[PDB]
C-alpha cells in the first residue's frame, strides 16, 4: 500500500519522535520491504526505557529492543482518554519475572511461581502473581498517567 | 535464598498496592475534609479500616522475615516500621478500653465546654470564645474566670480519664520493649548503628534540660519585664517580686505571648512593619500570595508546583453550602497529587502561612524519588523548622521592599529591630520553659514517677520555679490542665515544638553561613541567593535514607541542637533587654499567689 506518514503528524501532538536509522523528515521519500507496528500503553516514567541498549524494569521483562534497530519510536499523551476515578485496573503489566526476556519476544503467563528458596507450590512465602494492575485516575500528575 | 533479598522480593510485591491503598485512604480523607457529609466520613473510616487491616497483615509478614540477616538501612527501616506501626501488643480487653478512653477524651475535649459567666445564652468553644478572651481580650476578671471554668468543664471530668489513659498507655508501652509511653515520643530522634551518629533517649531529656538552663538567663529577664508591665497595668494582684499569673500571658496556657507583647511595648513610636495593608494596596489575592512565594522559592533554587497542584488545591474556604475547615494544612494525596486546604485573603499572616505550606510541600516533593516506606524523611522537628525558616527569611523587610510589600523609606532603626525581635521573643522564649516543663512532666507521668494524686502539685511546683508562672486561682488536683488540651486529648506529642524551636534557628544560621549573606540573623535575606538553596535542596532530597544528625552535620555542623543561633539572633534585642530588666527583680516568688 501507499504509506503516507503525513497523517501521523496532525493526528496527535506527540512529545517523543525518536528515529534511529532514518531521519524523520525523509520518511516520505523512501521505500521499505516490510513494516511492523506494535502498540501498547505504559506509564510516563517508563517511556525512557523504550530504547535500544537501555536496561530497566520494563525492558528486562516486558519489551526489549535489539541494538540493531532501524525504526522509530512515537509516544503521545493519552491521559484524558483512559482516566477514571475508580481506577483503570483493566490494563496490566508484569510486576516481576524470573528470567530475562529475549528481544522481540513476548511472554503470556500468570503462574504464581516461588520467588524465594523453599518451593511455594501456591500463594504464600515469596510466591506472588507475576502480573499486577494499576488504578490510573484523572487527578494523577505527570508520570502516573496513561501514555500511548 | 538469603533473607536479605527475600525481604526485598516481598517488599516490591506489596509496595505498589500499599501506595494505592494509602492514596485511596488520603483521597477519602480529603473528600470528607472538603465535603462534610455522613457518607464522606463513612468513606474516610472505611478506607482507613482497609489501610489499617493491610498494615495488620503486613506486621506479621514483616515479622516472618528475621532481622538478623538484614544490614541495609533501607530494608531495616522498611521492615521495622511495619512491625510496630501496623500492630498492637495490648490484648482485646485492654486495647478496646484504650481506644474507648481515647475516643472519650477527644469527645469530652470537643463536646465538653464552658461559656459566658452565669448565662444560658449562645455559647462558644475554647478557641472561638474562651481562648479568644484568654489571648487578645486584656481583662483580668474574664481571663481569670475562664482559666478555671474551661478546666472545671473539661479537665475536671477528664482528670480520672487522663489518669486511666496514662495507665493504659503505659501498659501498652512497657510490653514489647519500651519503659514508658514517653519512650515512644523520644524515639523520633533516636539514632543508632551508624558510626559518628549515636543517640540515647535518656540523653534527650538531659539535652532538653540543658537547653532550658541555657534559655533561663534570657527568660528571667523576660519574666522581669512582663512582671513589671503587669504591675504597671494591674498592681492590685501582681506583686513586684512574684511570678506571672497564668491568665495574663496572652493565652490560657502560655505559649505565644503576642498580645502580652502589646502591653510590654518597648517603643511607642514603632514604624510600620505591617504589609497587611499592602495586600489591599498592591492587589493581593489567594493566587498571588502563593505566586510570589513560588517566585521566592525559585530564586533560591526550589522548583515550583505543577498546574495540576493548583487545579486541586483549595486556597480559599468554600463556605456557601459545602463548608470546610480554614485551618492551615498542606495536602499530599500521593503519586504527585499535592493539594492544600487553608485561607489567604488580605493579611501578612496569610503570606507567612503560604511560605510555611510551600516549604512543607517542597520538602515533601524533594524526596519523591525515595521509596514509599522511606517517605517518612519528614522529621516533624525538621519539617516544621523548614516551614518556619522559609517564612522567617521571606519576612525580612529587605525582601518585602524589593518585591514591593514595603518601601525603602522605612528603615531598620533601633526601635524597629527591638520591637519585632522582642515580639518574636515573647512567643519563642514565652513557650520554651512551658514546653520543657510540659514535656518533662508528661515523661515523668508516663514513667509513673508523678503520683496520681499529686499531678497538679508537681505541675505547679515546676511552674512556679522552672516556668516562673503561678496559677491565678488555687488550681488543685480536682481538674487537669494537660487533659484539657487538644494534643493531649488526641494523644499527640509536644516535643515537636521544643525541637523545632532550636532547629529553625540552626537552619537559619546554616543558610546564612552557606549563602554568606551580609547582615544579622534577624535581617538575613537570601531571596536572590541560591547558594544555600543548593545545600537545602540536598538536605530536602536526603529523605529517610540517612540519620537526621548526619544531615544536620552536613548543613549546620552540630549534631545536637544549639541555642547559639538563638543567642546571636536575639543579641541586638539582648542589648536593650538587659537595660530594662536589671532594674526589676530578676527572680520570682514561688510562694506568692495572684489570688492574694
Ligand atoms: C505510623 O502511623 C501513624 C498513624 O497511625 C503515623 O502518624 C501520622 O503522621 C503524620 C505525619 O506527621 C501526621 O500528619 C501530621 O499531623 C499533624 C497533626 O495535626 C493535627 O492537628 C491539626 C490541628 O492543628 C488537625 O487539623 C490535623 O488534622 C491533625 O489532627 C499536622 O499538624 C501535620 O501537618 C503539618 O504539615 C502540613 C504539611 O503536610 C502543614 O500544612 C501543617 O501546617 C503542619 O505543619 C501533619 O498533617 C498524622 O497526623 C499522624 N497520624 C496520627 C493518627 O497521629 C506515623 O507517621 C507513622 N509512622 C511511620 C509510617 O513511620
Ligand atoms: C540498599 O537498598 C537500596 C534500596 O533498594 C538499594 O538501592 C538500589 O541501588 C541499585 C543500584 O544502583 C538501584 O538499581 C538501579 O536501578 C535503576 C532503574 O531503577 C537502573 O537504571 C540503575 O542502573 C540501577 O541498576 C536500585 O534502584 C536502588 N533501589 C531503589 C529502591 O531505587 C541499595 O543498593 C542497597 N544497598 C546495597 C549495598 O545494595
Ligand atoms: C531579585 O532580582 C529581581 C530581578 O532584578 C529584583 O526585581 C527587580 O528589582 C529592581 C530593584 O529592586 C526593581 O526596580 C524591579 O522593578 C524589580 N523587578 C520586578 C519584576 O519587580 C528583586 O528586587 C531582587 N530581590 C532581591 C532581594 O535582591
Amino acid at each position: 500500500c501507499v504509506a503516507d506518514y503525513s497523517v501521523l503528524y496532525n493526528f496527535a501532538p506527540f512529545f517523543a519522535f525518536k528515529c534511529y536509522g532514518v531521519s524523520p523528515t525523509k520518511l516520505n521519500d523512501l521505500c521499505f520491504t516490510n513494516v511492523y507496528a506494535d502498540s501498547f500503553v505504559i506509564k510516563g516514567n517508563e517511556v525512557s526505557q523504550i530504547a535500544p541498549g537501555q536496561t530497566g524494569n520494563i525492558a528486562d521483562y516486558n519489551y526489549k529492543l535489539p541494538d540493531d534497530f532501524t525504526g522509530c519510536v512515537i509516544a503521545w499523551n493519552s491521559n484524558k482518554l483512559d482516566s477514571k476515578h475508580s481506577g483503570n485496573y483493566d490494563y496490566w503489566y508484569r510486576l516481576f519475572r524470573k528470567s530475562k526476556l529475549k528481544p522481540f519476544e513476548r511472554d503470556i503467563s500468570t503462574e504464581i511461581y516461588q520467588a524465594g528458596n523453599k518451593p511455594c507450590k501456591g500463594k504464600g512465602p515469596n510466591c506472588y502473581f507475576p502480573l499486577q494492575s494499576y488504578g490510573f485516575r484523572p487527578t494523577y500528575g505527570v508520570g502516573h498517567q496513561p501514555y500511548r | 535464598s538469603t533473607i536479605e533479598e527475600q525481604a526485598k522480593t516481598f517488599l516490591d510485591k506489596f509496595n505498589h498496592e500499599a501506595e494505592d491503598l494509602f492514596y485511596q485512604s488520603s483521597l477519602a480523607s480529603w473528600n470528607y475534609n472538603t465535603n462534610i457529609t455522613e457518607e464522606n466520613v463513612q468513606n474516610m473510616n472505611n478506607a482507613g479500616d482497609k489501610w489499617s487491616a493491610f498494615l495488620k497483615e503486613q506486621s506479621t509478614l514483616a515479622q516472618m522475615y528475621p532481622l538478623q540477616e538484614i544490614q541495609n538501612l533501607t530494608v531495616k527501616l522498611q521492615l521495622q516500621a511495619l512491625q510496630q506501626n501496623g500492630s498492637s501488643v495490648l490484648s482485646e480487653d485492654k486495647s478496646k478500653r484504650l481506644n474507648t478512653i481515647l475516643n472519650t477524651m477527644s469527645t469530652i475535649y470537643s463536646t465538653g465546654k464552658v461559656c459566658n459567666p452565669d448565662n444560658p445564652q449562645e455559647c462558644l468553644l475554647l478557641e472561638p470564645g474562651l481562648n479568644e478572651i484568654m489571648a487578645n481580650s486584656l481583662d483580668y476578671n474574664e481571663r481569670l474566670w475562664a482559666w478555671e471554668s474551661w478546666r472545671s468543664e473539661v479537665g475536671k471530668q477528664l482528670r480520672p480519664l487522663y489518669e486511666e489513659y496514662v495507665v493504659l498507655k503505659n501498659e501498652m508501652a512497657r510490653a514489647n520493649h519500651y519503659e514508658d509511653y514517653g519512650d515512644y515520643w523520644r524515639g523520633d530522634y533516636e539514632v543508632n548503628g551508624v558510626d559518628g551518629y549515636d543517640y540515647s533517649r535518656g540523653q534527650l531529656i538531659e539535652d532538653v534540660e540543658h537547653t532550658f538552663e541555657e534559655i533561663k538567663p534570657l527568660y528571667e529577664h523576660l519574666h522581669a519585664y512582663v512582671r513589671a508591665k503587669l504591675m504597671n497595668a494591674y498592681p492590685s494582684y501582681i506583686s513586684p517580686i512574684g511570678c506571672l499569673p497564668a491568665h495574663l500571658l496572652g493565652d490560657m496556657w502560655g505559649r505565644f505571648w503576642t498580645n502580652l507583647y502589646s502591653l510590654t511595648v518597648p517603643f511607642g513610636q514603632k514604624p510600620n512593619i505591617d504589609v497587611t495593608d499592602a495586600m489591599v494596596d498592591q492587589a493581593w489575592d489567594a493566587q498571588r500570595i502563593f505566586k510570589e512565594a513560588e517566585k521566592f522559592f525559585v530564586s533560591v533554587g526550589l522548583p515550583n508546583m505543577t498546574q495540576g497542584f493548583w487545579e486541586n488545591s483549595m486556597l480559599t474556604d468554600p463556605g456557601n453550602v459545602q463548608k470546610a475547615v480554614c485551618h492551615p494544612t498542606a495536602w499530599d494525596l500521593g503519586k504527585g497529587d499535592f493539594r492544600i486546604l487553608m485561607c489567604t485573603k488580605v493579611t501578612m499572616d496569610d503570606f507567612l502561612t503560604a511560605h510555611h505550606e510551600m516549604g512543607h510541600i517542597q520538602y515533601d516533593m524533594a524526596y519523591a524519588a525515595q521509596p514509599f516506606l522511606l517517605r517518612n524523611g519528614a522529621n516533624e522537628g525538621f519539617h516544621e523548622a523548614v516551614g518556619e525558616i522559609m517564612s522567617l527569611s521571606a519576612a525580612t523587610p529587605k525582601h518585602l521592599k524589593s518585591i514591593g510589600l514595603l518601601s525603602p523609606d522605612f528603615q531598620e532603626d533601633n526601635e524597629t529591630e527591638i520591637n519585632f525581635l522582642l515580639k518574636q521573643a515573647l512567643t519563642i522564649v514565652g513557650t520554651l520553659p512551658f514546653t520543657y516543663m510540659l514535656e518533662k512532666w508528661r515523661w515523668m507521668v508516663f514513667k509513673g514517677e508523678i503520683p496520681k494524686d499529686q499531678w497538679m502539685k508537681k505541675w505547679w511546683e515546676m511552674k512556679r520555679e522552672i516556668v516562673g508562672v503561678v496559677e491565678p486561682v488555687p488550681h488543685d488536683e480536682t481538674y487537669c490542665d494537660p487533659a484539657s488540651l487538644f494534643h493531649v486529648s488526641n494523644d499527640y506529642s509536644f516535643i515537636r515544638y521544643y525541637t523545632r524551636t532550636l532547629y529553625q534557628f540552626q537552619f537559619q544560621e546554616a543558610l546564612c553561613q552557606a549563602a554568606k549573606h551580609e547582615g544579622p540573623l534577624h535581617k538575613c535575606d537570601i531571596s536572590n541567593s541560591t547558594e544555600a538553596g543548593q545545600k537545602l535542596f540536598n538536605m530536602l532530597r536526603l529523605g529517610k535514607s540517612e540519620p537526621w544528625t548526619l544531615a544536620l552535620e552536613n548543613v549546620v555542623g552540630a549534631k545536637n541542637m544549639n541555642v547559639r543561633p538563638l543567642l546571636n539572633y536575639f543579641e541586638p534585642l539582648f542589648t536593650w533587654l538587659k537595660d530594662q530588666n536589671k532594674n526589676s527583680f530578676v527572680g520570682w516568688s514561688t510562694d506568692w499567689s495572684p489570688y492574694a
